[PDB]
């Protein structure tokens, strides 16, 4: 038959061109053209396509001639025109396709209505569809001897069917003329199709079914009715269905059912009603009871109550979609019967309360959906019986208080979305700055999986989430209230991979000590407003190289957009950006002298003494330097300093670096200089001489000497050798000038300057 | 086995055009087929997909949430 | 704002895709479509690139 060889064999005898592609085989017909007559898409044994683009009837000349396709499953042809007083079984026989199963014939350019005649040699096929959306015209012996077909679809605007259409339709079993335009019923049709199994009548306008429709419609399992603008509906309407299974009653127009519309049926397995386009206030007494094969619910029409009866004694149901309604509240006997129900979905209703018992007896529930709601509390007998509940969806709802109790019982919980609510856990600020063992009401579910808090009002990562839930992969905290983190917070033991979100919080501080049970967790810091201060170096140092302590690489901190809030300077510069001698805090005045500005710096614990007001004659009142403090930088520059203060007078004592450029000193005794010192500078000074006492002193002491009116004579010697041999202390040495004409210092010899 | 088929919500034309093969919407904002029950809102219509352009398929949007 | 019946993931690997989030599986809306039809989500190929993820109405011969 054919294959990639009469594929490439195609091309050289072409008036018609081949290209495999993946498994199949596209035709173009002709060779070179951008609008070929005819694409024929071959996949061996499976299908063939016919894609038409034709003017005329004669164009079918233009078909590839000896395909030879072979035994074939289902022939689609697309946009062709029916053939003439020509069965399309001789387009098919031209092409070689043999005994196929299926034809689909799907145009809007048929140049003709079909005939009876287009089927000849075709009464063999299993499956047939015809479908356009030309005006159009089906006679009703079209389907004479198709006793063959077991699925058939009719989709052309048909109107009205008139009753010998199904004549010898003896193994029909799938009807479906969706999207047509029937008004009625064909009478009398179910007794020539004994074997009738599936009935689709949907986007019809259907709207006067009474009980005769059905009549002989035993067999029957399925019925689909959907978007017929149907408003009402006979009580008996389907009491001839006896054996029915599946009813589709959607997109219609109810503002009522009537009690007993199902009481004929009780093989139902499943009914929908869904997007019902009128409000449908409630549902009849017991619309939905004593069906014992009833599994399956769908029920959205804007419901705004229902009755504690609906579904009474009936045992089987597993699956109750009831989303999407007006729903206030629920009867607490609803699902008083439900003991197999598996999924219930009461999203996005207007339910303010459930009653206490209302899950008494659906103790097999493994997933419930509740958001979209306006549930405002959990209590501690809702979920008490529900063992196996696996999730638990209550997003979206104004959830403020959990009962203790509420999740005592829930052992099977996997999966908790409180997302979107106003949880606060109700928490006193003091118990949490005091480190209680605080369990939070989840802490009975060891084995949970996920914890999704996301916006609600959390200030607190709980004990049990760190130290319980060992199981834990998902922990969302983002958009919560918590203010600051410490090592603790960081500390969960979940070996199962664990995520947690703690972006878009309140984190001002993040506090990790100095000091420098095998997890690893991950926690997402990003997009907190952190005040970038001395009080994060630690966390600054771990974010980058430096600080690695035991705990740090239990986790791993995603920190990429965290970003400082404060202080203004530091303001929007991502955390690992940062330079870690930054990190300040402020030192205020009573500590702080006047007209000076203090700040700490804890990278190397230095108290800085900032005073620059460029008027100051003596040394102000200093502070003490703290006794966790290593340096004390004093910052005098450009003042007129007069004279130093001693060097045992408070603060000032304990000052490790001196800078002085740009004062008036004339002299410098050395019990004016503090004793941990090890910088000294006191250039651009009134200064004329060094004594061999302070020249003792600078021997590590780091000095600057240059912009002063050094007075090189025989007294200079001493601070001249000091000079040549201090080569390391003294940055400026080259610049260091006598005065006595002027000329370099470096210039000078110990002979030149005294005699 | 034989005798299945499947159905997609929106008509589409697969074609060649080395041999690049392409999608595209049978017609422009058509409404799309089996969507009769959807919300009122919703408003199904078939729309032109693109690979990075190259239309390369077909489908039928929602005018819903996610 | 748009939604689609099969979720998807859109990638780069320079060629764009996208693929089935969950092939084989049903359609999101999975109860919306007219009775006898199986919602699948099914991976589409263009040339093998995985160019669309597609929700598939199957139907067959045989009823349920
Ligand atoms: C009535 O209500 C009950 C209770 O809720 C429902 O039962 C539950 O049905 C769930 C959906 O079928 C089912 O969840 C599955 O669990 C399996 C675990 O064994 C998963 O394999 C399965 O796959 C998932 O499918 C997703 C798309 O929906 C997709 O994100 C992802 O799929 C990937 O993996 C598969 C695996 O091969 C690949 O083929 C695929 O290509 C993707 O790569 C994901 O894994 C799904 O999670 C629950 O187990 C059922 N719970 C029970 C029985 O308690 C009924 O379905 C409801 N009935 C009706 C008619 O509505
Ligand atoms: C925790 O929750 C937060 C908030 O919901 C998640 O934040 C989001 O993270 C993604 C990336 O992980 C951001 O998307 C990316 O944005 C950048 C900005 O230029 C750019 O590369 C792309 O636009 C990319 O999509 C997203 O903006 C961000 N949203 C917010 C509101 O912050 C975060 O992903 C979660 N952490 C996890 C899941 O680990
Ligand atoms: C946090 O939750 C609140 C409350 O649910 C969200 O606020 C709602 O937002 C929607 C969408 O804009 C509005 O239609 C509602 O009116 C809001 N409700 C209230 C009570 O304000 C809020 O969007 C959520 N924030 C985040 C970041 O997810
Ligand atoms: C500190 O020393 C400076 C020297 O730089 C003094 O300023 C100078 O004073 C003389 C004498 O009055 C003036 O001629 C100069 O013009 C001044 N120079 C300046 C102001 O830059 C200053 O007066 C001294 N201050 C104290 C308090 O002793
Ligand atoms: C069919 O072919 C004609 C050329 O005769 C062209 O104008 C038209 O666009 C084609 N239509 C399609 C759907 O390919
Ligand atoms: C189909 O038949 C109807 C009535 O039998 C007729 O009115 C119509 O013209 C026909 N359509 C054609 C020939 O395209
Ligand atoms: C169909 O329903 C009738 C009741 O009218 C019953 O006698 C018959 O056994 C049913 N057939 C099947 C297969 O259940
Ligand atoms: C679940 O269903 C079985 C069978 O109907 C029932 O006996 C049982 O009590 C239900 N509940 C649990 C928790 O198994
Ligand atoms: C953070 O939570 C507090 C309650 O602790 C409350 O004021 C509010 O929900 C949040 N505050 C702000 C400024 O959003
Ligand atoms: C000088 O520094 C040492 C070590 O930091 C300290 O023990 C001592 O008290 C300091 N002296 C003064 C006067 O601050």
């Amino acid at each position: 038959s054919f294959g990639r060889d009469a594929c490439s064999e195609m091309s050289i005898d072409g008036l018609c061109q081949c290209a495999p592609i993946m498994s199949e085989y596209e035709i173009i017909c002709p060779a070179n053209a951008e609008n070929p007559t005819f694409r024929l898409t071959i996949q061996p044994k499976d299908y063939v396509q016919i894609m038409c683009n034709l003017t005329d009837t004669t164009d079918y000349q233009q078909l590839p001639k000896k395909l030879r396709i072979g035994e074939v499953d289902r022939v689609q042809m697309r946009r062709c025109m029916l053939p003439g007083h020509t069965p399309i079984a001789s387009i098919l026989d031209y092409l070689g396709i043999v005994s196929p199963t299926t034809l689909i014939f799907e145009s809007d350019n048929l140049g003709m209505n079909i005939t009876r005649q287009h089927l000849d040699r075709l009464h063999g096929l299993k499956r047939f569809r015809f479908t356009t959306r030309r005006l159009t015209h089906i006679p009703a012996n079209l389907l004479t001897d198709m006793r063959n077909l077991s699925h058939l679809e009719l989709r052309a605007n048909i109107e009205e069917m008139p009753s010998h259409l199904f004549d010898d339709l003896e193994n029909l079993e799938s009807i479906e003329f969706g999207s047509n335009k029937l008004r009625q019923m064909p009478r009398g049709i179910f007794g020539k199709m004994p074997k009738l199994k599936q009935l689709n009548l949907w986007s019809n306008q259907l709207h006067n079914l009474t009980k005769h429709d059905f009549e002989g419609a035993t067999s029957v399992l399925g019925i689909d009715i959907h978007d017929n603008g149907i408003e009402q509906l006979p009580h008996d309407v389907f009491a001839h269905l006896t054996n029915v299974t599946d009813i589709n009653l959607s997109a219609n127009l109810f503002r009522s059912l009537p009690q007993g519309l199902f009481d004929h049926n009780k093989h139902l397995n499943e009914v929908r009603l869904m997007n019902n386009r009128v409000p449908l206030a409630t549902l009849p007494s017991r619309l939905f009871a004593n069906q014992p094969e009833l599994q399956i619910l769908r029920l959205r029409a804007e419901l705004q109550s229902l009755p504690g009866d609906l579904f009474e004694h009936s045992t089987q149901i597993t699956n109750i979609s009831l989303g999407d309604n007006l729903l206030k509240t629920l009867p607490a006997t609803l699902l008083e019967h439900q003991v197999n129900l598996l999924s219930l979905d009461l999203s996005n209703n207007r339910l303010t309360h459930l009653p206490d018992s209302l899950f008494a007896h659906t103790t097999n529930l493994t997933d419930l959906r509740l958001e979209d709601n306006l549930l405002t509390g959990i209590s501690g007998d809702i979920f008490s019986n529900l063992g196996n509940l696996v999730t638990l969806v209550m997003s979206r709802n104004r959830l403020r208080t959990i009962d203790s109790r509420a999740f005592v019982s829930t052992n099977g919980l996997r999966h908790l979305h409180l997302d979107h609510n106003d949880i606060d856990l109700q928490q006193p600020l003091l118990d949490i700055m005091l480190q209680t063992q605080i369990n939070s009401p989840f802490g009975y579910m060891h084995g949970l999986l996920t914890l999704n808090l996301r916006n609600n009002s959390i200030i607190f990562v709980y004990n049990d989430w760190k130290n319980t839930m060992l199981q834990l992969r998902e922990l969302d905290l983002s958009y919560n209230n918590i203010s600051s983190l410490g090592y603790e917070d960081l500390a969960f033991l979940s070996q199962n991979r664990l995520h947690v979100n703690m972006t878009h919080n309140k984190i001002r501080r993040i506090a990790l000590p100095e000091d420098v049970n095998n997890n690893l967790v991950h926690v997402d810091l990003n997009d907190n407003p952190l005040v970038c201060d001395c009080t994060i170096l630690w966390f600054i140092q771990l974010v980058r190289g430096v600080h690695k302590p035991q705990y740090s690489r239990q986790f791993k901190l995603r920190t990429d957009r965290l970003v400082c809030s404060q202080p203004n300077v530091l303001e929007g510069t991502p955390v690992r950006q940062i330079e870690p001698q930054t990190l300040i805090c402020p030192l205020d005045f009573s500590k702080c002298p006047r007209g000076c500005n203090c700040h700490v710096r804890t990278y190397d614990k230095a108290l800085v003494i900032n005073c620059h007001s460029g008027n100051l004659t003596h040394v102000p009142r200093l502070p003490n330097l703290h006794k966790n403090m290593q340096l004390m930088e004093l910052h005098l520059e450009n003042n007129t300093l007069l004279r130093l203060p001693s060097a045992n007078t408070p603060g000032y004592e304990s000052v490790t670096s001196l800078h002085l450029a740009g004062n008036n000193l004339t002299s410098i005794d050395v019990d004016q200089l503090p004793t941990n010192l090890t910088h000294l500078d006191i250039s651009w000074n009134h200064l004329q001489m060094l004594n061999a006492t302070v020249l003792g002193f600078l021997n590590w002491r780091s000095v600057k000497l240059s912009g002063n009116p050094w007075m090189c004579d025989c007294t200079a010697k001493p601070l001249l050798l000091f000079t040549q041999d201090n080569f390391e202390r003294i940055g400026d040495r080259n610049e260091m000038m006598c005065v006595n004409a002027p000329t370099r210092m470096v210039e000078l010899s110990t002979n030149d300057i005294c005699p | 086995v034989g005798g299945s088929d499947e159905r997609f919500l929106c008509r589409s034309i697969r074609k060649l055009v080395q041999a690049i093969q392409i999608e595209e919407c049978e017609g422009a904002d058509q409404p799309c087929d089996f969507a009769a029950n959807f919300p009122q809102s919703y408003n199904p219509i078939c729309k032109q997909h693109y690979t990075q352009k190259i239309p390369s398929c077909c489908k039928c949007a929602l005018k819903t949430g996610l």
